[PDB]
């Protein structure tokens, strides 16, 4: 993927 | 079918430092998110730590915050806590869990946990000039109470147990 | 950090009967994004992790029967069981799933009352044999885990010579 993912909390 | 297997669980010295890692199975490790969750002998449970998918996000409750690390390995497909510092309060059975990063619902998958135990410094300390003989006496007197204690439980589970036999 | 609050804290039960859960949190569990509450309910038995069982505050989780019902919004929560059976026997833990430190409640236990049994099933009655023996070796096992635990520092200690 070209960017991560912050939590959704 | 999701499946995640927790290991290292420990019997740790007073401040000292323990990994614990969580191997993960039937999905795709580097599409979710990760979690520890803990739960205290009292029986609350207490967030831990969360990572991101990628790995470069993580999150931490002030409790802990400085002292555990979570990281994960995607080609192993292995989550990981380092913990240091560690203290009684942090006795407890470390759960991994799967973040939901599609659905966002809570903790869906959980594993069966693996179960740290810390010993207390605090404890240590107060037992510094007790002698042998003192060591003994305090020590021989807990196996007793311990006995009674089963017994309540077990005498109690029994008196349900009962009336359900009699009526098979 | 945001508190939850469950009440009560344990409940004796007759099988049949209505039960209700209250989880009252100390700020709000709104999703701005997507105007849902992320609020879940989960419940434990002897032996196991928590179980997910209703998500954004009133969605049952696939598999959970239909007399499980979670409802409210703000701040009042509730999980509904219209007919509570010997199966559902359990702590009962809601969790603030919207923003960090994410946060748990103390939980609400369900206990079964202290004859009536000839009202059950065979069926019902073999399952309660069976989950009676878990929960009471878990429960010896936690005292012997206890008492693992204050012997410790003492083997520690005359160990140390």
């Amino acid at each position: 993927y070209p960017y991560d993912v912050p939590d959704y909390a | 079918e999701v499946k995640l297997v927790e290991s290292g669980g420990d019997l740790v010295k007073p401040g000292g430092s323990l990994k614990l890692s969580c191997a993960a199975s039937g999905f795709t490790f580097s599409s979710y998110g990760m979690s520890w969750v803990r739960q205290t002998p009292d029986k609350r449970l207490e967030w831990v730590a969360t990572i991101s998918r990628g790995g470069s996000y993580t999150y931490y409750p002030d409790s802990v915050k400085g002292r555990f690390t979570i990281s994960r390995d995607n080609a192993k497909n292995t989550l990981y806590l380092q913990m240091s510092s560690l203290k009684s309060e942090d006795t407890a059975m470390y759960y991994c869990a799967r973040r939901e990063t599609y659905d966002e619902k809570g903790f869906a998958y959980w594993g069966q946990g693996t179960t740290v135990t810390v010993s207390s410094g605090s404890d240590y300390e107060f037992l510094k000039s007790w002698t042998v003989e003192d060591l003994q006496k305090r020590l021989l007197a807990l196996d007793p109470m311990m006995e009674q204690e089963i017994e309540e439980i077990r005498q109690k589970c029994q008196s349900k147990r009962q009336p359900i036999l009699d009526a098979i | 950090d945001i508190e939850l609050t469950q009440s009560p804290s344990s409940l004796t039960v007759t099988a049949g009967e209505k039960v209700t859960m209250s989880c009252k949190s100390s700020q709000s569990l709104l999703n701005s994004g997507n105007q849902k509450n992320y609020l879940t309910w989960y419940q434990q038995k002897p032996g196991q992790p928590p179980k997910l069982l209703i998500y954004w505050a009133s969605t049952r989780e696939s598999g959970v029967p239909d007399r499980f019902t979670g409802s409210g919004s703000g701040r009042d929560f509730t999980l509904t069981i219209s007919s509570v059976q010997a199966e559902d026997l359990a702590v009962y833990y809601c969790q603030n799933d919207n923003s960090h430190p994410l946060t748990f409640g103390a939980g609400t236990k369900l206990e079964l009352k202290a004859e009536f049994l000839k009202s059950w099933t065979v069926e019902d009655l073999q399952k309660r044999l069976l989950a009676l023996d878990p929960m009471c070796e878990q429960e010896i096992e936690e005292i012997r885990q206890k008492y693992q635990s204050k012997r410790q520092p003492i083997l520690d200690a005359i160990e140390a010579k």
